[PDB]
DNA sequence: TTCGCGAAGTAACCCTTCG
DNA sequence: CGAAGGGTTACTTCGCGAACACAT
């Protein structure tokens, strides 16, 4: 009973980048998606079942509780789920790289077009020990430039042409009749063969819509990927010792639905119920393509329309992605998904991750204030009051945090919250004891106290140029509601009492805490970098006042110059 | 250093950073992951772009070290062996 | 919360992120964009790393080999988009002792 | 890989100002998580300042190890570099 | 009892950096290797001595030194063979279900013949001995049974899923005032100790018939 | 699920013939799980098979018998019957 | 967890009481069992030492298993442990069965038939009667 | 997580998921760690396979590829470079890991083969050869004998050894068909560039005609010494009959029994093509061409890597020309083999009832057409495939499937409305079983158009057959669901390993005398019944995978 | 409704060899 | 010596960015 546990608190090392396998998708498979997914919103006053969202893929509100993860919008991570479709499609992002696959291949033995010497003249520069990024490009691309000009094939028979796009929509369509063309193939002679014999019944094309050869479907070249190698798929770029680096994963055979972690709920203009996302609505519409592209295979309808339906399908996965596509003025084109959200200026490597909005701040308007020193900022009496510190109580606290914790959230030297030694919950000062809650105080208590003199804390200015815009110096509690401080560091942060407001963030960890005043701190900081010369010096009355004491004639008594000295300091 | 006079925007970036969530945040972030997942890089973080998005300690600076707390050990408690089994009893 | 009259919280833009790595303070950083901002415990497994619930692998479902650890949310939800397209962010995990 | 031995060392004997703000950071630290202090205190609060007396009287039982580009652990003492 | 060399890196808080350092690394052993049993080595009792001690380093996250260490502890694991001693408390109609005066209770023996009969108890009596045709003795309560051990194993177990271990609320809920509430305390899992043999020596001071 | 055909398998070990190929198939599998068969791994490996690892290791491919890989751990019937040393397996 | 040697040197049982003496320091018992509600002493104010519930509970559960036999733990020494370790040596005798003797006395003679397998087989008849003499004088 | 249906690894791999398996089966992970390694990134040397596999050093990579040295199951490649050392350069070998899961149906069958000089010995004495031949990579004649203790017995062992030499089973096995043929053939290239560097005026020809062609001539040569080598058998005192030499190693000549096999797939073919009559003595003038020149089979020993400029014209013309007089012996005669005593109503057997196989090629095919004997193994096999493969489409997705398989062969790019005319379905089973085949190949449809972006819909999608895509395509599904079969017998033998260690160990005579107890003595019966099925299986499976893999 | 270089895509033309 | 194949350089098209953050 009660065996040994022992935990390790790991790193996170590497970043392992691969493609997600169809049986990957299906392994994090908590729903089935594409039976009928039009029942998200249905009758009985609006649950869901088995839909395009469900309660086994998380929670979209306060109640509801998911069926998985036991818990509400601030405990449920979130779950995928597959939806197998017939009629395989292209990747919208792997259409590019997809060429380099297979315009470096046969296309009927579908192996690799490269003599064997080469094969090893290039694995001997590609498997050197430290080969750059920029090195594999080159050498990705000499391999790739070989593989254009051999006009037949190796050990099949075959001649093979330049393969391109369709015409700049999302079909790859080539030719292979390009290079030799006066004693051309046999596969020229029975390709003129079998064009004869189509010409005694439809005479309409015989000369304008001749001059094209195939297509490369998704439907076929799923049946070609498959076939490629298994020991030279390495000299095409993709590693072949993990499971999923075989190139039919860059083919859409299964569709990982996202949860509702990434789709939430709409607010006001409440007129219709909580509004779906656009990646909802985007999801519930393949569905319908999916299943009307997989009953029509035993009911009926003809070729060109189940073509329609396919083109449709194609077109509105790729859509789902980046959306690089017209929709056949809407909005501004009407569809975020999966990149619009990961573009920047709006997106998460840009304005989730580098830059993030941060609790624990405020900003006022600046005012000047000369009596302060210059490593002191002056913050008002009710930007302290809700701008608070965790000082954990230790020997040294437990006489100041409790004549303190008795004061109150109101008087300023007290505090707001406080968290016990066992962490159940945070207590509010405004509503407890604060009298039987004050007296007992062990030693492990957060008790979170209210800004006072003394205490280290960050001052930034917006438009940082350079990095003297983010200064941090002493507080100061003081009257009338604005922050205040000196004009002699007034440069480095280009302010000019004009107007201008500046935010002003706190540290909460002492790790933190003692070095934003060691190395980060005015007095360490007086010169700039890009010169070596003092940047917080003189200002527009300090030396005009320094001036008019110096001009040779400002004689002074005693009883002035006491004055003046006593003044001074 | 890297051999060529190159530039500093995104196609004079990608010259030496096989980071790849660096790269996919300077410029045209959709391209470089999709590229990157193809091509099966290993991407082991150490730049201190893809050490804030994970979100722990740089190798500049303050975090181009650790500090460690003596432990005063003497020489005669644990390097002699105190084992009062000398003979298999 | 963005803007004014729904709550404050204020933010560090990437041209300011830019400055305090001048000064070289890098607990400062793990404050004011991790812990103060966005801090999320998560479960990680060992071997073929994603991320699971509760101790749940729910791929390699043995829930054997899962180590959890703080991440911020930005970084948690970048991955459920990633696995969402196609792609699969896989993380790796060393010990920060044995030297 | 392993230490190199205090009869030679390559660095600089004296203290960055990056050691000198973290060492400041992780004994204020083991104040607040209650550690005896070893000098003698005015009855002040803060252990920033406790911590900064520490160094101002070179009474402080840590240990800075740098680290090389290859990685050889060169163990450097605080109540001998120099500041 | 045998003498493993388990190693562990140790923490200790900032609050004990006052006491000395070998003895705060024993009191947190101690807290890890006290009464849980290591997976298939056995059941620890207590902490030698420490062996192998180098300076301990911090994260920048804690502000405690964790220390790493190598150790030999007193593990409780007899061999394949090993005459030990036990108390009959409980009864069921499997075998006798025995233990160690206090150490742990779940060294149970199924039939395993030479014992030849397996009651309940029919007139507040164990077993019943079957001789021919001299010293009928039986056993029935709290008697100095001498049993062997064997079979090594200990241990299979370790399942972990949601969707089952939150089916526990089910059972916290059938947990409710109805006395009989015998549908989770009857099927608990087996530990990582479990242990048999083949006879105690027919019965107290007697000749043991092979093993 | 999804429910296609195959034209051949079914009422076809009924006849003496598929049976015989199995059978074989079942002896030549738990023969083949031995190694060499009494009587091998000496005579043709120095002759021009593989000269980089026949030349390294030459009287060390031996190690594959069943004349004394299948005779070690028939001895250890005899020791253990009439002596016992506490080591584990 | 890194296990090295699942063991080392697996040991008898009378020095586990030697190690328990020791440290029933830091388990204390009745000769200061009575400052539960005393005054103050040990310079602490009580005289006590931190619990350890998982451990305080098995360091005297485990003594009573080992005072079994000869309440009416053993009473030997040190010197009286290396003169019957030291004479017990000069027999061709299993590890295993030495560990067995070591641990339990047996006093009458069908209990070392019960330790030693096969005695009838292996040893002599003269042997018995001086491995009884050796162990059971004590 | 309704993991039976093995979706686990759908997309996984078609090559790695048998040959790995196949090694798994006789050894373990630790031999198939490198052949199903070495068939996922080329050609290794040793030192850069350690660090790959993550295992044991140098002492278990090197210990583990000598139990596939001995077993033929790699290939080396001894080469140096210009300033480094020698290496080594292992490759994988295909059907020297198809000899593991061809074995068994190999000796049973040579029974058949040898079924005719006499009955009860001769079937145990080469069920104990080739047994312990084929468990073997290479042996000795010497060595084996060194077991046999008795002296006629041994006389007797000591006949077939040159019985079984003399059918075309047993040949010297060499370093020149142990080394890979891909590289081969440049050795015998880079030397002959070195062999004539004349400076004179010769243009890009010598490396055509002179270079090409003289290797050729000598490449020819050198392939076909292993068919007959070691012939001089003169050992006139010891024995008073041909003796095999002692010190002479032998294999299983690898290819011989490939004919056979065929020749039985021509046979079974010939049952429904022509009468009852005609293919008993089709197959008793076809089964004796098979042991004088082995070139039937092959897809040609040099034609794998040069066939890229023009010479697939020169490959078929010289196959066609040496694949005559070769085989040159009595096109329709008598011979003292076997007549099949029987109607075989005919009560005459001379140059009367042994002339209805002249009447067996002007039908439909067995094509021996030209004068006596011409031609008869070369223009069957683009149609052997298209009958087998047809007759498996049909019996699959229904007898409609083959009515719309095979008139798009007669005229490719055929529409919809002219292939009405040619059907005969109703309104939409055209397409309806056209949908039910697109998924799968040999349906690929090719687009006109002529539009922006597809507008007036432009009378598109003809469809063609492109029959290159299909064979290949159905070699992998069929070679996909043999490993996936075999990976179930794995799987069973996997499960129950605890009832198997004592069932087979001391349990041979009394295992019905109630050694197990009446509660899982079914399960005995149980994994020795559907077990036999995987394995009859697997047997009616390689008489259909092994037709579309032909020259 | 805009400049910046880097991807493909396509044509004019020169070197090299064949019979 | 005239003609055919391989390959270098030159003319033309697309897309990705365009600064921080507050109140609407
Ligand atoms: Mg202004
Ligand atoms: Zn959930
Ligand atoms: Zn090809
Ligand atoms: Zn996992």
């Amino acid at each position: 009973k009660e065996v040994v546990v022992s935990e390790t608190p790991k790193r996170i090392k590497g970043l392992e980048f691969s493609a997600l396998s169809a049986a990957d998708i299906v392994a994090q498979s908590e729903v089935e998606v594409s039976t009928r997914d039009l029942f998200d919103l249905e009758k009985d006053r609006a649950p869901k079942a088995n839909g395009a969202l469900d309660p086994k893929m998380g929670v979209s509100s306060s109640s509801l509780e998911c069926a998985t993860c036991h818990g509400n919008l601030a405990s449920c991570h979130g779950h995928f789920g597959h939806l197998k479709l017939a009629l395989p499609v292209f990747h919208i992002g792997y259409f590019k790289a997809t060429i380099q696959i297979l315009q470096g291949i046969c296309k009927n033995c579908s192996a690799i077009l490269l003599s064997e010497t080469d094969k090893r003249q290039f694995l001997h520069e590609l498997r050197r020990p430290g080969v750059d990024n920029l090195r594999r490009m080159g050498i990705l691309k000499k391999i790739l430039d070989q593989c254009k000009k051999q006009r037949r094939c190796l050990h099949c028979g075959a001649l093979n042409g330049v393969v391109k796009k369709a015409a700049a929509a999302l079909k790859i369509i080539h030719d292979t009749f390009r290079w030799v063309g006066k004693k051309s193939a046999p596969e020229k002679d029975i390709w003129v063969g079998e064009w004869k014999e189509v010409l005694a019944h439809n005479p309409e094309l015989e000369r304008y819509v001749k001059r094209c050869m195939d297509d490369l479907n998704p439907l076929k070249t799923l049946n070609l990927f498959k076939q490629i190698k298994s020991a030279d798929c390495e000299l095409l770029g993709i590693d072949a010792t993990v499971p999923s680096g075989r190139p039919e994963t860059y083919i859409w055979r299964y569709l990982p639905a996202p949860p509702v972690c990434i789709r939430p709920s709409v607010m006001m203009q409440d007129s219709p119920a909580s509004n779906e996302d656009d990646l909802t609505v985007k999801l519930t519409e393949i569905v319908w393509t999916s299943s009307l592209i997989k009953a029509g295979l035993d009911k009926g309808i003809s070729i060109n329309n189940m073509m329609e339906h396919w083109d449709y399908l194609q077109l509105t996965v790729a859509m789902y992605i980046n959306s690089d596509s017209v929709n056949p003025g809407g909005k501004v084109k009407p569809i975020r998904g999966f990149c619009q959200r990961l573009k920047g200026k709006q997106g998460r490597f840009r304005g989730n991750l580098s830059g993030k909005r941060v609790d624990f701040s405020g900003r006022t308007v600046i005012s000047p204030d000369p009596n302060l020193s210059i490593d002191e900022v002056a913050v008002p009496d009710r930007v302290a009051k809700v701008l608070t510190y965790p000082e954990k109580v230790t020997r040294y606290n437990r006489h100041k945090l409790q004549e303190l914790i008795v004061n109150g959230p109101n008087v300023h030297p007290g505090a707001n919250y406080l968290l016990k030694r066992n962490e159940d919950a945070r207590r509010n000062l405004r509503y407890g004891d604060r009298m039987k809650l004050a007296k007992n105080l062990q030693i492990g208590d957060v008790v979170e106290r209210h800004l006072e003199d003394g205490d280290v804390v960050l001052f930034n200015r917006q438009p940082s140029l350079h990095r003297l815009s983010i200064l941090s110096h002493y507080a100061k509690i003081r009257p009338w509601r604005t922050f205040r401080l000196n004009e002699c560091v007034c440069t480095p942060y280009n302010a000019d009492f004009d107007g201008d407001e500046m935010n002003l963030h706190v540290p909460q960890t002492e790790e933190a805490r003692a070095e934003a005043i060691n190395l980060m701190g005015v007095k360490n900081n007086l010169l700039t970098p890009k010169s070596g010369e003092p940047i917080i010096a003189a200002t527009q009355d300090f030396i005009t006042g320094s001036y008019l004491i110096s001009h040779k004639d400002s004689f002074y008594d005693r009883a002035t110059l006491t004055q003046l000295l006593s003044m001074m300091s | 250093y890297k051999g060529e006079v190159l530039g500093i925007t995104r196609f004079g970036l990608s010259k030496m950073r096989d980071s790849v969530l660096q790269l996919a945040s300077f410029e045209k972030t959709t391209d470089h992951l999709f590229d990157a997942a193809f091509y099966m890089k290993k991407d082991a973080v150490e730049g201190v772009s893809e050490c804030i998005i994970l979100g722990q300690t740089m190798s500049i600076g303050t975090g181009s070290f650790k500090v460690v707390k003596g432990t005063n050990i003497s020489e005669k408690d644990l390097v002699p062996k105190r084992c009062l089994f000398e003979s298999l009893s | 919360t963005e803007g004014r009259s729904r709550d404050g919280g204020l933010r560090l833009g990437e041209m300011e992120r830019d400055c305090v790595i001048a000064y070289g303070a890098s607990q400062l950083l793990l404050e004011r964009l991790m812990i103060s901002s966005d801090a999320f415990e998560v479960d990680v497994c060992d071997k073929c790393g994603l991320m699971g619930y509760s101790g749940w692998c729910t791929t390699c479902k043995s829930a054997e080999n899962i180590i959890k650890m703080t991440i911020p949310y930005a970084a948690k939800l970048l991955f459920q988009e990633l696995l969402s397209m196609n792609i699969a962010p896989r993380l790796r995990l060393e010990d920060i002792f044995q030297q | 890989e392993k230490a190199i031995p205090k009869d030679q060392r390559a660095t600089t004997p004296y203290m960055t100002k990056y050691e000198r703000a973290r060492i400041l950071g992780t004994r204020a630290l083991q104040i607040s998580m209650n550690a005896p202090v070893f000098v003698d205190l005015e009855g002040e609060t803060d252990p920033l300042r406790i911590a900064m007396k520490e160094l101002a009287e070179k009474k402080i039982p840590l240990v800075i190890r740098r680290y090389l580009p290859d990685g050889s652990f060169e163990d450097w003492s605080v109540e001998e570099l120099i500041v | 009892f045998i003498l493993s060399k388990i190693a562990d890196l140790v923490r200790i808080p900032p609050d004990q950096f006052h006491r000395d350092t070998i003895s705060a690394i024993t009191h947190q052993l101690n807290n890890k290797f006290a009464n849980k049993i290591i997976p298939n080595v056995g059941l620890c009792i207590t902490i030698y001595d420490l062996l192998t001690v180098e300076e301990g380093q911090l994260k920048p996250g804690d502000g405690s030194s964790y220390i790493n260490v190598t150790f030999r502890a007193v593990v409780f694991k007899p061999f394949l063979g090993e005459i030990v001693t036990g108390w009959i408390s409980k009864c069921t109609a499997e075998g006798i279900k025995v233990s160690l005066l206090g150490i742990f209770d779940d060294i149970f023996i199924p039939q395993n013949m030479l014992f030849e009969g397996c009651y309940y108890t029919p007139e507040e009596s164990a077993w019943i001995w079957p001789m021919d045709e001299e010293t009928k003795l039986y056993f029935d309560v709290n008697e100095k049974i001498r049993f062997r051990i064997e079979r090594e194993v200990f241990v299979d177990v370790k399942p972990k899923s949601p969707k089952e271990r939150e089916l526990e609320e089910r059972a916290q809920l059938e947990n409710e005032i109805e006395g009989k509430n015998e549908e989770t305390p009857q099927n608990e899992k087996p530990p990582a100790y479990a242990l048999l043999g083949s006879c105690q020596t027919d019965g107290m001071g007697l000749v043991s018939w092979w093993e | 699920t999804e429910f296609p055909s195959i034209p051949l398998p079914i009422n076809g070990p009924i006849t003496n013939k598929e049976r015989s190929l199995a059978v074989k198939y079942i002896n030549f599998g738990k023969t083949v799980k031995d190694g060499p068969f009494y009587t091998g791994s000496m005579s043709l490996i120095i002759d021009q098979q593989e000269n980089s690892k026949s030349g390294k290791r030459k009287p060390n491919i031996i190690l594959d018998e069943d004349d004394t890989n299948d005779g070690i751990e028939r001895y250890s019937d005899k020791y253990l019957k009439k002596r016992k040393i506490g080591i584990s397996i | 967890m890194k296990v090295l040697e699942e063991r080392n040197a697996f040991l008898s049982d009378y020095e586990v009481l030697k190690f328990l003496t020791d440290l029933e320091k830091k388990h204390l018992w009745d000769q200061k069992s009575l400052a539960a509600l005393k005054k103050s002493r040990s310079k602490g104010k009580q005289n006590r030492p931190y619990n350890h519930p998982e451990l305080q509970g098995i360091t005297r559960n485990v003594v009573n298993y080992l005072s079994i036999n000869k309440n009416f733990i053993s009473k030997m020494s040190d010197e009286s442990f290396a003169e019957l370790m030291t004479k017990l040596n000069s027999f061709k005798l299993f590890k295993a069965e030495k560990l067995q003797i070591v641990n339990q006395l047996p006093a009458n003679m069908v209990h070392l038939y019960s330790i030693v397998e096969e005695c009838d087989a292996r040893f002599d008849e003269k042997t018995i009667e001086e491995m009884l003499e050796i162990i059971s004088g004590y | 997580v309704m993991t039976i249906s093995s979706l686990e690894q759908r997309t996984l791999n078609p090559d790695l998921f048998l040959y790995k398996e196949l090694v798994k089966a006789h050894l373990g992970e630790r031999a198939a760690s490198v052949i199903g390694m070495l068939v996922a990134l080329g050609r290794l040397s040793v030192r850069e396979l350690v660090e790959k596999i993550d295992g044991m050093d140098v002492d278990s990579v090197k210990t583990t590829l000598v139990s596939l040295t001995q077993l033929r199951c790699v290939k080396y490649l001894q080469e140096t470079a210009i300033s480094g050392k020698k290496t080594t350069y292992y490759y994988y070998n295909e059907e020297g890991i198809h000899i593991l899961l061809y074995s068994g149906l190999i000796i049973d069958e040579i029974i058949t083969q040898m079924r005719v000089n006499d009955e009860e010995e001769h079937k145990q004495l080469v069920a104990e050869i080739v047994q312990n031949v084929i468990s073997l990579g290479s042996l000795t004649v010497e060595d084996y004998l060194s077991s046999v203790t008795s002296d006629s017995m041994k006389y007797t062992i000591s006949s077939l050894f040159v019985q079984l030499c003399e059918m075309g089973y047993l040949i010297q096995i060499s370093k020149l068909h142990y080394t890979p043929i891909e590289d081969l053939w440049q050795f015998l290239y880079e030397k002959h560039y070195k062999n004539i560097p004349r400076n004179s005026p010769l243009s890009d020809l010598k490396k055509r005609s002179q270079a090409k062609m003289n290797a050729k001539t000598d490449f020819a040569k050198i392939i076909n010494k292993p068919n007959e080598l070691s012939q001089i058998l003169t050992v006139d005192p010891k024995t008073s009959l041909r003796i095999v030499k002692p010190t002479v190693s032998l294999t299983i000549n690898l290819d011989r029994f490939m004919k056979g096999r065929r020749s039985k797939q021509l046979i079974n073919l010939a049952k429904t093509r022509v009468g009852s009559v005609t293919a008993q003595v089709y197959k008793i003038a076809l089964r004796l061409t098979e042991q004088k020149s082995p070139k039937i089979r092959d897809p040609l020993t040099q034609t794998g890597l040069l066939q890229d400029l023009e010479e697939a014209k020169s490959f078929q013309d010289e196959a066609e020309l040496v694949e005559e007089k070769t085989p040159g012996l009595t096109f329709n005669a008598i011979d003292l083999a076997r007549h099949l005593p029987a109607e075989l109503h005919s009560a005459s057997l001379i140059n009367s009832h042994l002339k209805i196989l002249a009447s067996s090629n002007f039908p439909f095919l067995n094509e021996t057409k030209p004068g006596v004997y011409y031609v008869p193994y070369s223009k069957l096999m683009p149609v052997l495939k298209s009958s087998v493969y047809e007759y498996v489409i049909a019996s699959t997705l229904g007898p409609s499937a083959m009515r719309l398989s095979r008139c798009i062969r007669d005229n490719k790019l055929v529409s919809e409305k002219i292939i009405n005319s040619t059907a005969l379905m109703k309104e939409k089973d055209i397409r309806s079983t056209l949908a039910s085949l697109i998924r799968y190949n040999s349906v690929e449809i090719q687009e006109v158009p002529r539009t922006a972006d597809r507008s007036a819909s432009r009378a598109v999608f003809l469809f063609r057959c492109k029959e290159t895509h299909s064979y290949n395509f159905m070699r992998q599904n069929l070679e996909w669901n043999m490993a996936n079969l075999l990976f179930k017998k794995e799987k069973l033998k996997q499960e129950n390993s605890t009832l198997l260690k004592k069932a087979n160990r001391d349990d041979v005579k009394g295992r019905e005398n109630e050694l197990l107890l009446p509660s899982e003595l079914n399960q005995l019966k149980m994994v020795n019944e559907r077990e036999l099925n995987v394995f009859a299986r697997l047997s009616r499976l390689l008489s259909l995978w092994e037709v579309f893999q032909m020259a």
